[PDB]
């Protein structure tokens, strides 16, 4: 059965960074593209990075976050520079319904519980 | 009639002297078909199918990942730690109907239910040994080259209400497309395009978007063009002739369905929709994560003339309704096929 392990998040002061894992378990990593998606409060939940074969990103994003999968471990990794009071959020984990990257929530059947991130400026 | 998992068979009329590729790959690795198959209706017996949960699609899903690590040699394969190179010849490339065969100690059901949904009882049943002839096409966005429904069009979803999974609408009237890439007056070898005529699209959209409303009720049904996202998906793409062709399908998935009627909003000129196509040589592959490299374009006109017979349907999360261009998982592909069909053990 499939389980998605979140780690990583919590408080961040503004301009840090932040590495965000999520660990596949039950599943066949290298058949599955892996997202990361947030929600701020009030706001439809929106992308944040994804890869496949090759990674996307955000318009937001802005070269500042870097997604990255690793296979021996079954782990996708978001490490996120020069972080924002806009870039509080809850922060989940997705797994594709395919090897393809969709910017939509729907192209996703499998979902990490969420961690929220908190930007504080002091 | 106890369900049951088992190693199915191909078979197919794949022939000896043929140098395409399905044909190569059929022969030794399907067995030859029948020309009189048996098949024994039984309009007693009711069976309930779940064609989105019939190890039918998972068998046929290895096959032909098999079949195109046999055929469509990449020049290098890239997945995450490692590059396999080869030698990667042009080829001879167009699909062959392929049939599962249960062995002995299995039958497989059909469902001969005219208007079965994918889910659920179905009222007449057949035997049969072997499936229907499946063309494995491999595309994104409209199914290609299958099979028509036989009375009205069919919606199928494992589940309506949650949007995240998807729609195959089964069309019952074909809808032809023709992809070119044509023969300075010549510029680019990896332009391609596709012409669907306005008025027969125009005419499915009505019907299709008339089904959809039955489901979403006193909801206007908006097509919109495919979320952003891997070029596989956001576009239609497909094999022809060995070619990786990515079309652009704005134009097509772009109307509304008011007040019982369709409204395309689309882009379209002399009676007849225009899909901007390319030639691409990096793919992100679907038969597991990473990408290949093929070779650029042969020579001479590249044409596909193929049936739109379905549709991969997603529909918008949320006092409207709004319904994108989806795929790229394959199994869907098969799903779309193999649904009336389930496997048993006749104990
Ligand atoms: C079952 O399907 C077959 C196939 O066309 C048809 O000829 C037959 O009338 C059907 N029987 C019932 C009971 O629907
Ligand atoms: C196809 O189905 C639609 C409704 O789903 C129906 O209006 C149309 O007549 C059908 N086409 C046929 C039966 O040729
Ligand atoms: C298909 O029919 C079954 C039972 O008749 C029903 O439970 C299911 O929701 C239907 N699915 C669709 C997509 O209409
Ligand atoms: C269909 O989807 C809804 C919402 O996603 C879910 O609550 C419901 O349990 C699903 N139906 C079935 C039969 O599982
Ligand atoms: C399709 O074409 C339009 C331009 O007419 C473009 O804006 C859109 O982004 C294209 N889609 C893709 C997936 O390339
Ligand atoms: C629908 O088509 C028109 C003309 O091609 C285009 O300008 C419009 O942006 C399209 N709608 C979309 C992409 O939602
Ligand atoms: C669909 O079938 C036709 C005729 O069998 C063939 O010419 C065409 O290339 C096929 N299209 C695809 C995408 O395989």
């Amino acid at each position: 059965e499939v389980q998605l392990v979140e780690s990583g998040g919590g408080l961040v002061q503004a301009g840090g960074f932040l590495r965000l894992s999520c660990e596949l378990r039950g599943s066949i990593f290298n058949q599955y593209a892996m997202a990361w998606f947030r929600q701020a409060p009030g706001k439809e939940r929106e992308f944040v990075a994804g890869m496949g074969a090759v990674p996307h990103y955000g318009e937001f994003v802005k070269g500042r976050f870097t997604i990255s999968r690793d296979n021996a471990k079954s782990t996708v990794y978001l490490q996120m520079s020069s972080l924002k009071p806009e870039d509080t959020a809850i922060y989940f984990c997705a797994r594709s319904k395919s090897t393809y990257i969709s910017y939509n929530s729907n192209g996703y059947d499998y979902w990490g519980r969420g961690t929220q991130v908190t930007v504080s400026s002091a | 009639w106890k369900e049951a998992k088992t190693t199915l068979f191909c078979a197919s009329d794949a022939k000896a002297y043929e140098k395409e590729v399905h044909n190569v790959w059929a022969t030794h690795a399907c067995v030859p078909t029948d020309p009189n198959p048996q098949e024994m209706v039984l309009a007693n017996v009711t069976e309930n199918f779940n064609m989105w949960k019939n190890d039918m699609v998972e068998q046929m899903h290895e096959d032909i990942i098999s079949l195109w690590d046999e055929s469509l040699k990449p020049c290098v394969k890239l997945t995450g730690g490692s590059a396999i190179t080869q030698a990667c010849p042009k080829v001879s490339f167009d699909p062959i109907p392929l049939h599962y065969c249960a062995p002995a100690g299995f039958a497989i059901l059909k469902c001969n239910n005219k208007t079965f949904n994918g889910t659920g009882p179905c009222r007449n049943v057949s035997t049969v040994q072997c499936t229907h002839g499946i063309k494995p096409v491999v595309s994104t966005q409209l199914l290609l080259n299958g099979s028509l429904a036989e009375e009205e069009i069919i919606i199928r979803s494992e589940n309506l209400t949650n949007n995240a999974k998807t729609i195959i609408v089964h069309l019952n009237e074909s809808v032809n497309i023709v992809c070119t890439r044509p023969n300075g007056s010549g510029g680019n070898i990896r332009q391609a395009h596709c012409n669907i005529n306005e008025s027969k699209w125009n005419n499915t959209l009505q019907k299709v978007g008339e089904e959809l409303a039955k489901h979403f009720p006193s909801k206007t049904i908006k097509f919109e063009p495919s979320s952003g996202g891997d070029l596989e998906i956001t576009t239609h793409s497909f094999n022809c002739r060995g070619e990786f062709f990515y079309c652009n399908t704005s134009d097509l998935f772009n109307g509304t369905y008011r007040n019982g009627t369709y409204n395309h909003t689309g882009r379209s000129s002399n009676g007849t929709i225009t899909l901007q196509c390319k030639i691409k040589q990096i793919i992100n592959m679907w038969q597991e994560v990473g990408r290949a490299i093929y070779a650029p374009p042969i020579e001479g006109e590249i044409t596909c003339n193929s049936n739109i017979t379905g549709l991969l349907l997603l529909r918008d999360g949320g006092d409207t309704e709004t319904f994108r261009p989806g795929g790229g998982d394959m199994r869907d592909n098969w799903r779309s096929e193999l649904y009336k069909y389930k496997v048993v053990e006749i104990k």
